[PDB]
């Protein structure tokens, strides 16, 4: 008798997230 | 000598034999392994100027 047995399991997971917010207001009739 | 044999009977008896054999032999052997690893690495921060 004889018997074998082998499991594999891999499981992989990534996120990555990157914003930008700029604002630019002058007003020294002139407005921006 | 091959056709009278190598020896003579000078004695014994005229009894009968019965002769039996029960031999019986098990090996039995189970080798089981798991082996399981697990890693997780989250790092995030966010940066505020204004």
């Amino acid at each position: 008798e004889e018997q074998i047995e082998a499991f594999k399991s891999i499981i992989q997971e990534k996120t990555s997230n990157f914003n930008a917010a700029i604002s630019l207001k002058f007003t020294p009739s002139l407005h921006g | 000598i091959n056709d009278y044999g190598t020896h003579y009977i000078t004695s014994g008896s005229m009894g009968g034999i019965y002769e039996y054999i029960l031999v019986i032999d098990k090996a039995k052997m189970e080798s089981l392994g798991i082996t399981s690893r697990d890693i997780t690495t989250c790092f995030g921060g966010s940066l505020g100027i204004q």
